[PDB]
């Protein structure tokens, strides 16, 4: 089960930034990889490790922190498209 | 419009809310008309509506219709692009043979100079020196035919002595294809200017609707000759795709670096203004 | 009752019977899938004169003619009510039935008085007599044509179904049977929409070419 | 080909087995390709196929597109095997000033004569006699301006002395509407002839782009002013409804009673053929 | 097709904050809902609408903006779990 | 397997995939009526390789592909019984399941004893665990081409059904999809028979002319 | 949408526009009184294809054309929603309007920041802009024909009205105007039933003779 995890929290206070660094280090220690800011994912072996990981994430969530969790297949994970910020020739048909 | 839309697939096209509607069984996509410059239909299975054709005529978008071989068959020519056309017809009838032969001679000099620049970039000193000699030897009425000799020496030097323009090889086919596309864009620009396309600036005896647009498109041929020379080993399909990449690529005008469509539009505008004002300034395009 | 999809230029109106022929198998299968999934998909939109979109519960979709169950609790209940109304429209027949049921009630009442226990009853009505008779429609021996005809007859009994749609149901019926189905649909006023891959000869229908062009066709 | 196929109704066009398939809601008609000559589309609801367009390119037939106003907008231009109309435009560029002045004077004489005759049908003998005197007094180069002098007499007779063309009223808007419909029909006929409408018969004013058709439609103008005179009390919408019935109404041509479309077609053909042949015969139309 | 979208960008400059507000308003106008900061999702009807949405998102991406796109099933989209929040010496009081 | 009716001269055999076209609308509609009424009517007969008549329970007749539910009470019963048999084939795994169920029953029993109200319980079984998990065949079908494939999978899974019959189901699929369906039928070895009003071009099919004569095609 | 009364032999169907001419003044006045009192009286019965009788709240009765109020809260609300949908169908216009509203909101926000009190706001939307503009239909200068046309245009906006009925409304309109009303009713799909004492020449209508015989009439 491919576990996609989004993480956010107000970063204004120094304690909030420290909690964000601690939570990020905890995510890296648990096997999660950061694709971009607030974007992470980890490959869970089965539903058991998934449930235990959900409990651990709920236990380690910092104050005011918010985590989104989504279950995704490998075919859907390879279809993940990341656009980081206008074509002259538009082709409708075979792309040649 | 900035966008060249090419449809090689069977589908139905409609016009809804100032938007081009592409409807197919697999997917449907809407593309705004203001962004669309040229519309190219490369297959015979495409369907369209006369209302979308009227909206394309009002939007002044060039519509090209190809054959089953995908070679262009017929393009749409609007009767009235602008009200200044009816006033420009009297000026075209009032044009002088000295202005026509002068502007055409300067244009041929720009084309031969562009060929000498292409051979100079290709590091041929004798060929570009000979073509430059023919450029310095060009005269009014063209008694020496230095333009045809420059073309024969150009193609014979590029593609080999055994090559010829009358051959049926895919090289001449791609050359006529690029000349047909550039002739279509230049002809559409002449339709935007409003002047008669059938009247040429060189020979009054030759009667052809594409004569004027060819005389205006003469200096830009070496741009097609370059990609044709590089892709000559590739198949005709890949050569056609590389010819389609010319619209995406940009070229350096004397003023600044611009797109091909803008250079053709501004060049045709300066040519028409120079013809009506009797040679105030001659636009020069260099590679 | 107008239906609209992305392939059509304008929403097409469905009045009485309507035969829609889709010459493209891809657009036909996609349209049928959009008919079964209609609540999930927003591509196919069916709206009434009020422009309000009808729910999938209001839409009636039919593909297998002989596999559909025509006998339901609501259909049999409303049918029994219709029979009770038909018997109520005739005063003489209702009077005779009242006489007979009254005699039977007298007999059963005497049998109850003969018993030692104290027994009470109310009445034997006409709806209870029909429910005891077990009146229902017979689809067992019915041909496909009679089955579709019975479906067109019970569509008026269905309250919640706004429109009836048949999927490839015109291949079984002969041209004359199709003429009877359409001519009966004009009298029943119900809205029926047939979907066929191939065009039927001799009947007015809307044809969708592989070019995705919709044209009216007399034959 | 010979027959000229024009589509005024919603319909779809296809090409099967060297046969053009025209499909309308009422009936389907199949026409052989060799029989068709010129193809014109009147409305914006017509659907066509690019394959039929390619077959038309092989058949050389001219394709004409029109807008919702019915005025012709664009026409199909093939890259090779061009139609004969493009060769016929050169003769229009060669039209002599004497032939243009003769045809223009004949047209003005026909219009003034129709105005005086209509005033005679309205039983005003003094105004019709004055307009007839101006008709007999018309001359080349128009030094007398008897047409502009007959105008005020015609309109002042019809709608009263207080009425004028410069004032803004439902009568003037109705006159411009009828002149717009007649300009659409005559302009469509001129587009069928292939001659450029920007070149006018009047040598003074090139401002209008329709000048040729606007000059050709003058002899039929009073037929609109008659219905506008009868319906003048009605609102502009009712005047438009009454003017819309002129297409269904039949009029008397010199040869036989015909519809307005055929009469305008024969008149335009005689005008073009007379201009190319330098005044063989001048078509004359009388109310 | 359930589209999970993560959005991040340097917020320091005022122009960057304005661009972030504009991009967020554009996401809300397109039908996307914000489950938390940087975390959004939208239900796409089919693959065509998904591709058009990808092109639009690439066109509307602000400068320096970074977007992560992941495809998840509708049932897996409902499976989304949002969690909102080992020391030997625990101090309850002033932290010294 | 072979099917026989009064219109045919000799019974035709149905092996792997088979396409049967009836050029008569009356014989086609009457044939479908004989398919739904097969239990009632003795006209249409089916003789297997053993030359034995089969009951209508062994015949699988499917007209609407999308309207046919893959999940049924009997299908879920046979699937749950199959999974229970697979778990019963391994003693150690079932023993571990009994241990875990014993632990959960001990926890819930302790929580029940903690409550002030008296509580009575029975036990937890593997079948109740499977039914509680909701084990069923996948209900996701994007197109009728995939739905018919699921119908072929469930048909090959069902041993009691000796034949699967589709009525006018080939009009939805494209010629290439028909080729893929025939190849999948030949790979699955199941017996499938199709009934079409008109002939299909490009594939092998048995054409029944209006003269009642049957002829092979392609 | 079939209507039936004791004078008719069979219930007559009303589809699109229908012109019903009653040649008897007694039956006409009694039928109009049964139209106003319809909830109280069981003589006149109007039912749909479901045979369900429509309530008087679902029936829309109109006699005075210029006295009827076309502007209502529901009609203006649904009309504003329709205008918002029309503005939403065009992306460019909606973008421009969003830009202008953004500018105005910036100005007002600056003015709020200049104040000493702490002020909060939310947004200025398109529906609020239309409500602030006061978009409504103008019946003041409208002719009777334009009034009935606007009524036929707003009948689609009315959700609860099942059928529109006009009482002696065809006397004011010319034959051509009646042709425009019917031809527009065929496009609007709404069910309109006109009641006239005298027959109108040139239009299809149902005539009820003093003999109480109902016959279709082309003219
Ligand atoms: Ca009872
Ligand atoms: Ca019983
Ligand atoms: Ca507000
Ligand atoms: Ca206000």
């Amino acid at each position: 089960m491919r576990m996609i995890l989004m993480f956010d929290m107000p970063t204004d206070t120094a304690e909030e930034r420290k909690a964000y660094r601690k939570f990020r280090k905890f995510l890296l220690s648990e096997g999660f990889i950061m694709h971009q800011f607030s974007v992470y994912s980890k490959l869970l072996l089965n539903h058991t490790a998934n449930t235990a990981m959900v409990g651990r994430l709920k236990a380690n969530n910092p104050k005011k922190g918010n985590i989104t969790i989504l279950t995704v297949t490998e075919k859907q994970f390879a279809r993940m498209i990341y656009l980081y910020g206008e074509e002259r020739l538009v082709f409708l048909g075979d792309n040649y | 419009g900035w966008r060249t839309v090419v449809v090689n697939i069977h589908s139905k096209l409609s016009y809804k809310n100032n938007h081009l509607i592409f409807r197919n069984s697999y997917k449907t996509e809407m593309i705004h008309l203001s962004e669309i410059d040229i519309l190219l239909l490369e297959t015979t299975d495409i369907v369209l509506t006369t209302m979308l054709v009227k909206r394309l005529v009002d939007e002044n978008i060039l519509v090209i219709f190809c054959d089953d071989k995908r070679l262009p068959t017929a393009f749409l020519t609007p009767y009235y692009a602008r009200h200044d056309s009816s006033l420009q017809i009297a000026r075209q009838i009032a044009w002088k043979e000295n202005v026509k032969c002068e502007v055409w001679t300067a244009i041929i000099a720009q084309k031969i100079l562009n060929q000498s620049y292409y051979l100079g970039e290709c590091s041929f000193f004798e060929k570009s020196q000979s073509i430059m000699e023919l450029y310095h030897g060009l005269e009014r009425f063209d008694p020496s035919n230095r333009e045809g000799h420059s073309a024969r020496i150009y193609f014979n030097t590029l593609f080999g002595n055994d090559f010829t323009r009358e051959s049926d090889n895919d090289i001449n086919a791609a050359l006529d294809y690029g000349y047909t596309l550039l002739l279509s864009m230049f002809a559409r620009e002449v339709v935007v200017c409003g002047c008669m396309t059938q009247i040429g600036l060189k020979h009054a005896n030759q009667f052809n609707q594409f004569n004027l647009a060819s005389d205006i498109m003469e200096p830009f041929r070496p741009i097609i000759d370059r990609i044709v020379y590089q892709n000559r080993h590739n198949n005709f399909v890949k050569i056609k795709k590389e010819l389609f990449s010319i619209f995406s690529e940009t070229y350096l005008y004397n003023g600044k670096e611009m797109y091909l469509s803008n250079i053709v539009s501004d060049y045709t505008k300066k040519v028409i203004k120079a013809l009506n004002q009797l040679g105030e300034e001659i636009p020069e395009f260099r590679i | 009752m107008k239906i609209n999809f992305s392939l059509l230029d304008e929403p097409m109106e469905v009045n009485l019977g309507t035969v829609l022929v889709i010459e493209d198998v891809s657009v036909f299968a996609q349209l049928v899938k959009e008919f079964y999934q209609y609540d999930e998909q927003s591509n196919l939109t069916i709206f009434d004169s009020k422009i309000r979109s009808i729910r999938s519960s209001e839409l009636l979709l039919i593909t297998d003619i002989l596999g559909y169950d025509i006998n339901t609790s609501q259909v049999l209940k409303l049918l029994h009510t219709d029979i009770v109304s038909q018997l109520n429209d005739k005063p003489e027949v209702r009077s005779e039935i009242d006489s007979l049921v009254s005699l039977i009630t007298d007999i059963i009442m005497a049998e109850c008085i003969e018993n030692e226990l104290d027994i009470e009853y109310d009445e034997i009505t006409l709806l209870e007599l029909i429910k005891a008779l077990g009146v229902r429609i017979e689809t067992k021996s019915c041909t496909v044509f009679e089955k579709i005809f019975e479906i067109l007859q019970i569509f008026k009994y269905l309250v919640k179904k706004r429109i009836l749609v048949f999927v490839n149901s015109l291949s079984y019926f002969s041209k004359d049977e199709i003429y009877q189905i359409l001519e009966y649909t004009k009298l029943s006023q119900a809205d029926v929409l047939f979907l066929e891959p191939r065009q039927i000869e001799g009947i007015q229908q809307f044809i969708l070419d592989k070019d995705y062009i919709l044209m009216p066709y007399n034959n």
